[PDB]
RNA sequence: UAAUUGCGAUAACGAACGAGACCUUAACCUACUAAAUAGUGGUGCUAGCAUUUGCUGGUUAUCCACUUCUUAGAGGGACUAUCGGUUUCAAGCCGAUGGAAGUUUGAGGCAAUAACAGGUCUGUGAUGCCCUUAGACGUUCUGGGCCGCACGCGCGCUACACUGACGGAGCCAGCGAGUCUAACCUUGGCCGAGAGGUCUUGGUAAUCUUGUGAAACUCCGUCGUGCUGGGGAUAGAGCAUUGUAAUUAUUGCUCUUCAACGAGGAAUUCCUAGUAAGCGCAAGUCAUCAGCUUGCGUUGAUUACGUCCCUGCCCUUUGUACACACC
């Protein structure tokens, strides 16, 4: 790759898997498909980045949350119960930790190990609170692309965070368990559990 | 090429310094050193009992000569941590003082460190030199 | 003799929201009434050169419940 | 929302009456006419104002405006 | 409960069988054998002599092995 | 004698970073220390990133001291990463040549993570009523 | 900035309401170096109300 | 690496002063069970008895259990300093103690009867049931027992 | 297990008392010749796919 | 439209108060004027590693230069600009591009008319009336009390742990305060496990405390799901500190006792971007005492970009036997 030297070192792991391909901490974005059509646009994985962590500002205007990597969005929802509100480092370290898991546990890239999770676990369609007149009945309306991202996520987190709570394993592992369940859908997941039970309930109040 | 402790790991520099005075044999134990707690901020005694004086005052070494001077008093803020206070909230609490202090004597001993103008220590060509020989020692450690 | 008095006149006393607050003061202890001296006060800060002028009153005007009897004129701006 | 006043547009309107052909389509070149032809408190309102009046600027030529 | 102390025959089992799979971190030795945890740790220094497993990523927080070579 | 170097400083939050880049031996060294040594961890390669995007060999005719104080431990990461991207333009602008310049702006605008224009982003004040900026204290009613 | 914060009410009826009072203080220094005349001069020849002036001597 | 295993040399539950000590336990933790023992005390007396503190209790001979009980109730012998003592400056014999087993509930027993018997207002306070530390009693301290 | 893809074509409202659901008109990706009208959960812009899984149904005002 | 904000419709036309403008604060400026109480580059003098010139430091001014970072004066800058999509193709809204900033730029200060039997006579040497005035309801002094504890309600702090606790090591803020006829903010030296003691010192302060080396946090290890080393209530014993004075523990320190709490029922508060939440810090109080408030920065997100379903207020229509106005 033509490592070139300065006063300075700067190792040769750092030189080679940098300046050719711009990798993650070091995985491919590329040969990565969101293999499911009407989410992609949104499932962000085609701008690649090192770390999951940055100076972000997907709060201004509506939905330019979707030009954040879902690495980043997984990784920011971690982050919650009181206790852990504002450690993204941490996050961030349980993340990288993740995907080393997973990649481990089955070949393949863990970034896509990713991407298959939160694609197959967005509920299709859903139930509204409908007026219903005194006992309120149900009505069963579709989600957004947008949300089918947004409550996965939500899913996969609230997942592996209520796992791995008073459990010997860490968060790393139950993630990595909880993605790997979703990336296809083996139903010993919390998630695909929510999400098949959301279809079904939006399939019976129709 | 002329190495300076400003190039070595703080981890990987302190770890091997606060060997390297161990091994050494002299330095200056307290007589205490294995009933003290380092701070009213902490709860148990340090867990490496044999030898965390010696990390304790690798520490400081490279600590004061990255600097001008410091003394018993910023050093007992530096390694100060949170004191919980039980049902109530948590604050900063400071550092044992006759901990810092009798690593800043016992560094004189071994010239280390020295009392200089402006009040507190500073290191000095004799120990300037000292962590400088052993920062290529941790920095060229690749067999 | 390290520190001196001096004494100046006014600036148009008509102008000086304190003399006319002292002046309404002297004129009720002057058995006066209220929007008498009120209204006079008012027009006598008109013919004074000021854009506006506001004196009110507040206390018990006519004796039990205490009320505020509101006597401005001009142009006033009360906000920013 | 951003609805300017009608101490904004008030001024807008009388400027472009009486000094269309020194008014120009941009608001650089405005904002500088109207320190010399108008007297303005604060800068932000003459910024207000000339920003104003380009926007009158670029609908009257496009057709007459309403008023 | 668990094991805090080797049984010897418990020093078969883990020379015999972690090889067996491919990923092999604190709480998995918790979770198929039933090693302290913390005698698990110790348990890891020990299997990276000639190492029986290999490292990939070390860490405070996770440690990640993996199978043999 | 004097050198020929540039001086360009890198804001995050409450952490203003100081660059200078004088013609050299290509060292990159932040507050003493090169720059492989940047240890708030996890953020390594933030700092590591604009040398990335625009090619290891632009620095090595330059030299970089930069000196970081306040803000935090990410904050001044991403301070110095700053800095250092917003000199590097800055020298190709005096010394070298426009072309050159858009380059390397356009190198790092296209990945843009700050690196070259500030975050505007700031703390809001406290208001009486509550803890946080908006947040209140609880009431009670009846 | 001097700061001072108090509580709008007399007493401690209605709504917690807080105000904050400011007092700025500018501070400058200039320096000479004029013979016997321009000294005292200059401190009396630019006085002003409200502007405080005070001219150290030297050294220690 | 201690990956050692000794065959019937560890023997789990024990007895030390009156007290059931478990093994499985490490060391410093496992003798806190005994009335009079905490983390920093115990932390102490093991180091004195040159005792390996990485072990559990189940391991260290009856010899190396020697050396602790009897450090443990003669504490001051062996460079402990009286501020780690429980019982300093006692009010009827002037001597440095550090209660242990059953005479922690013993002396307690006879410190809260001593300031009872001569009717002290903090002894009534224990006697009473109530708090007796300055503390209040109108809206905390509910539910009792 | 058949599924149908559908594309946004136009923005119309938004329904539900509380303002939950938000009325949409999609193609039917396989088959433009098709138009139907849908009723949404989240936040739906234009040009985003839908997952229709009774292909039928086009329903209206929803409380 | 955030707004009686505006486009307009128009028996109204033209206006004023309020809103807006304004003022403060936070953002941009390599353009100007400057700086030993703010900085940087060179240079002396000097130390160490390498000696290959190099890398990292010391030196209150060695000398010279400059204003990028800091300060604050004077100004510039934005006006939702430019383009597009929409709509009376009007006010305006939406998007994309550019920009330090495009949500009233973020956040505040100020704030009409009219009203309340809201609170305050215990802030006032503001006050009418009454009360009382030498066995005082005046003042002062000793002691006690405001904290008294079967219980009901409100605001809070710490928690239930492994997204953790403990032990080391890493080490980064901003808003602030500080001593005269006096004893404040305190560095450094020594002493002490500690809390604290003693000897000096600087600072009326961009100078000294102070780079306020803050906490969360980063790392490395110990513990390993066990009311466990999670949790620290109750209680015993001892050392100190404030003060004339500490018992009804003022507070701090050390040893020991090691509770309830295994995520909290019906209900219920707060919140839309550096926001919530978590984190500590200065300031008020202050002889001593913060789990309280007023501010500050550190780390830093999920969701929404909507609606009138609920709770309110606003406008209009309408009913009225209400006007002391649905108490």
């Amino acid at each position: 790759f033509t490592p070139v030297v300065l006063a300075t070192p700067i190792p040769e792991e750092v030189q080679q898997a940098q300046t050719e391909i711009k990798l993650f901490n070091k995985w491919s974005f590329e040969e990565v498909e969101v293999k499911d059509a009407s989410l992609v646009d949104y499932v962000q994985v085609r701008q690649p980045i090192f770390v999951a962590h940055t100076a972000g500002r997907y709060a201004n205007k509506r939905f330019r949350k979707a030009q954040c990597p879902i690495i980043e969005r997984l990784t920011n929802s971690l982050m919650m119960n009181g206790r852990n509100n504002g450690k993204k480092l941490k996050a961030v370290r349980i993340i990288k930790h993740t995907l080393d898991i997973i990649n481990v546990l089955t070949d393949q890239n863990p970034i896509q190990v990713v991407v298959d999770a939160i694609t197959n676990t967005g509920p299709r369609e859903d139930t509204t609170r409908v007026g219903g007149g005194g006992a309120a009945r149900r009505q069963a309306v579709d989600v957004s692309p947008l949300r089918r991202v947004n409550q996965a996520i939500a899913l996969l987190t609230i997942g592996a965070r209520e796992a791995a709570f008073r459990n010997i394993k860490t968060i790393a592992e139950t993630l990595a368990e909880e993605l790997i369940n979703a990336a296809k859908g083996s139903s010993t997941s919390y998630a695909i559990k929510k999400k098949d039970e959301l279809e079904r309930v939006a399939k019976s109040n129709r | 090429p002329g190495v300076s402790v400003r190039d070595v790991a703080a981890q990987d520099f302190i770890n091997a310094y606060a060997s390297f005075l161990q091994r050494q044999g002299k330095l200056e134990v307290p007589g205490y050193v294995d009933i003290v707690k380092t701070s009213s901020g902490n709860e148990m005694p340090p867990q490496d009992a044999e030898g965390w004086f010696y990390k304790r005052a690798a520490s400081v070494a490279r600590h004061i000569y990255m600097r001008k001077q410091v003394g018993v008093g910023k050093l007992n803020k530096l390694y100060g941590g949170a004191k919980s206070r039980g049902v109530r909230p948590y604050k900063h609490i400071d550092a044992s003082g006759s901990i810092n202090r009798k690593v800043l004597q016992a560094l004189e001993k071994i010239g280390i460190v020295e009392i200089s103008p402006k009040g507190g220590r500073r290191i000095s060509e004799n120990g300037q030199r000292d962590l400088d020989r052993i920062a290529a020692q941790t920095l060229e450690e690749d067999e | 003799g390290t520190i001196v008095l001096y004494a100046e006149r006014v600036q148009d006393r008509g102008l000086s929201a304190v003399a006319q607050a002292e002046s309404m003061k002297f004129k009720l202890l002057n058995g006066l009434a209220i929007r008498r001296a009120a209204y006079g006060v008012v027009r006598y800060v008109m013919e004074s050169g000021a854009k506006g002028c506001e004196v009110v009153v507040s206390g018990k005007l006519r004796a039990a419940r205490a009320k505020a009897m509101k006597f401005a004129d001009g142009f006033l701006i009360h906000s920013g | 929302g951003r609805v300017r006043t009608k101490t904004v547009k008030r001024a807008s309107k009388a400027l472009i009456e009486r000094y269309y052909p020194k008014l120009t389509l941009d608001f650089q070149t405005n904002k500088r006419l109207c320190d010399e032809i108008a007297t303005i408190q604060s800068k932000r309102l003459r910024n207000k104002i000339a920003g104003y009046t380009t926007h009158l600027m670029k609908r009257i030529q496009k057709g007459p405006v309403r008023g | 409960q668990h094991a805090v102390i080797l049984d010897q025959e418990k020093y078969d089992r883990i020379l015999k069988e972690v090889p067996t799979y491919r990923y092999v971190s604190v709480s998995v030795l918790v979770d198929r054998l039933k090693i302290g945890g913390s005698l698990a740790r110790i348990a890891l220094r020990h299997l990276e002599k000639e190492g029986i497993i290999k490292p990939i990523s070390k860490h405070s927080k996770q440690a990640i092995y993996t199978r043999a070579t | 004698s004097a050198v020929p170097s540039v001086q360009t400083f890198g804001k995050k939050k409450s952490a203003t970073a100081v660059a200078h880049v004088k013609a050299g031996k290509g060292l990159i060294k932040v507050n003493g220390s090169p720059i492989t040594l940047v240890e708030p961890e996890i953020l390594r390669f933030k700092v590591y990133e604009p040398l990335l995007l625009v090619g290891l060999d632009k620095f090595s005719n330059i030299d970089i001291r930069v000196r970081v104080t306040g803000g935090g431990h990410v904050s001044q990461v991403y301070a110095i990463r700053q800095a250092i991207a917003k000199g590097l333009v800055a020298y190709h602008q005096k010394y070298v040549d426009e072309q050159s310049k858009n380059e390397l702006k356009k190198a790092f605008t296209s990945y843009d993570r700050t690196l070259l224009i500030a975050d505007s982003r700031r703390p809001e004040p406290k208001k009486f009523g509550g803890k946080g900026a908006r947040s209140r204290f609880q009431k009670s009613y009846r | 900035v001097l700061k001072i914060s108090t509580r709008k009410t007399p007493n401690g009826e209605g709504s917690k309401t807080w105000e904050t009072y400011e007092m700025r203080i500018h501070k400058r220094y200039i320096d000479l170096e004029a013979p016997v005349q321009i000294v005292k001069r200059i401190t009396q020849i630019t006085i002003e109300p409200g502007v405080d002036v005070e001219v150290v001597v030297a050294s220690n | 690496s201690l990956v050692v295993q000794e065959q019937g040399s560890f023997q789990h539950i024990l007895r030390l002063l009156n007290t059931n000590v478990d093994g499985n336990i490490k060391i410093v933790y496992a003798l806190t069970t005994i009335k009079g023992v905490g983390r920093r005390y115990s932390n102490l007396v093991c180091k004195k008895a040159d005792v390996d503190l990485h072990k559990r209790a189940g391991e260290l001979t009856q010899e190396e259990l020697e050396r602790i009980v009897q450090i443990m109730q003669n504490p001051t012998h062996y460079k402990i300093p009286a501020w780690f003592l429980n019982r300093q400056n006692d009010i009827t014999d002037g001597k440095d103690y550090h209660t242990l087993a059953n005479n922690v509930e013993s002396k307690l027993r006879d410190d809260l009867e001593r300031l009872k018997k001569i009717r002290a207002h903090r002894g009534i306070r224990h006697f009473w049931g109530l708090r007796v530390r300055g503390q209040h009693t109108k809206t905390t301290g509910r539910r009792r027992a | 297990t058949p599924v149908t893809l559908a594309k946004v074509i136009k923005v119309l409202g938004r329904t539900g008392s509380r303002g939950g659901v938000t009325q949409v008109r999609v193609e039917f990706l396989e088959d433009t010749s098709r138009t139907i009208v849908r009723n949404v959960k989240g936040p739906v812009r234009e040009n985003d796919i839908l997952v229709l899984m009774e292909s039928e149904r086009e329903a209206r005002r929803l409380r």
